[PDB]
């Protein structure tokens, strides 16, 4: 009555069996930037059903020591489907997002995955060189990844100092594989700003870390994918002029 | 009364209206919502320096 779930939005469904609930991050549901908060003058446009549908990214092998992946939002649809376009054609952005990440395995495999989302997730170049002027700094790919997301490389702090076990404080949600399947995340614009850039500023990125690594017996399926699918909900666009990529 | 081209102009030389009143504007003016309108004859974007 409560594992099973249906989400749709736009032309999409999505079903789950076994997600036991919807984290509302920070207990605010995605609005539209009210007049009294507006401080661009022209009209917004709001499509509402070309851009706020589920978009499947690639799927991610999870390796029995494997690392974690990061995503950057709204950095992945940004050359994928009208929302891309609308994100290449218009300088002011706002959007919220529905996140839904799946990672099925049989009940003879175990292992958990921590599922959040890190509101301005400035990533942090791995160094000691102490001057500003040499210092290792992340290149654009690295803090950008796109739709294919990248990978961690020492998941413990976050690749950004701070420890992971605090990082339960953000918006997030567990993938156990004794209990649930899929986790889902109902997360609002979050920006000290109505409007932003979406080609330029990231709004968030979604986390995704194997704390308890997956483990199976001989025998089992090896190749254990993640999946995770977003959905941009009361998104707003303002700003037209010609296309530019970034 | 005898000639009076020297009090039609007396009684008329009062302070004359020069209209120009301003208003307390305690912040910067909001706008209001606009549709498009296809008209003719009304054109505000010409103008005459």
């Amino acid at each position: 009555s409560d594992r099973v779930a249906q989400l749709t939005v736009g032309n999409s469904s999505i079903t789950t069996q076994e997600a036991a609930n919807i984290v509302l991050a920070y207990g605010e549901w995605p609005e539209y930037c009210p007049d009294t908060d507006a401080t661009a003058v022209d009209k917004p446009t709001r499509p509402d059903v070309s851009v706020n549908r589920f978009y499947t990214l690639d799927s991610k092998m999870w390796q029995e020591n494997s690392t974690g992946w990061y995503w950057k939002f709204p950095d992945v649809l940004n050359k994928t489907g009208v929302f891309g376009q609308n994100a290449q054609f218009h300088y002011l952005y706002r959007s919220g997002f529905c996140l839904h990440v799946q990672c099925n395995a049989s009940k003879f495999h175990q292992g958990a995955l921590l599922v959040a989302v890190i509101p301005e997730f400035v990533l942090a170049g791995r160094g000691s060189n102490t001057k500003p002027n040499e210092a290792p700094h992340p290149g654009f790919n690295t803090t950008f990844p796109g739709t294919a997301g990248a990978s961690f490389n020492d998941p413990y702090v976050l690749d950004s100092g701070v420890p992971l076990s605090q990082s339960l404080i953000y918006p997030h949600q567990w993938i156990n594989l004794r209990t649930n399947n899929c986790a889902t995340i109902i997360v609002p614009y979050i920006n000290a700003v109505p409007f932003d850039s979406a080609i330029n500023h990231s709004n968030f990125g979604l986390i995704v870390v194997p704390v308890s690594p997956l483990k199976y017996s001989s025998g089992a399926t090896t190749a254990i994918p993640i999946t995770v699918t977003i959905a941009p909900l009361n998104s707003e666009f303002g700003g037209l002029r010609q296309a530019v990529s970034q | 009364d005898p000639v009076e081209d020297i009090i039609h102009d007396a009684l008329s030389s009062t302070v004359r209206r020069a209209i120009t009143s301003g208003q307390d504007v305690n912040t910067a003016a909001g706008t209001a919502p606009s549709s498009h309108r296809l008209e003719t004859g009304r054109v505000p974007a010409l103008q005459a320096a």
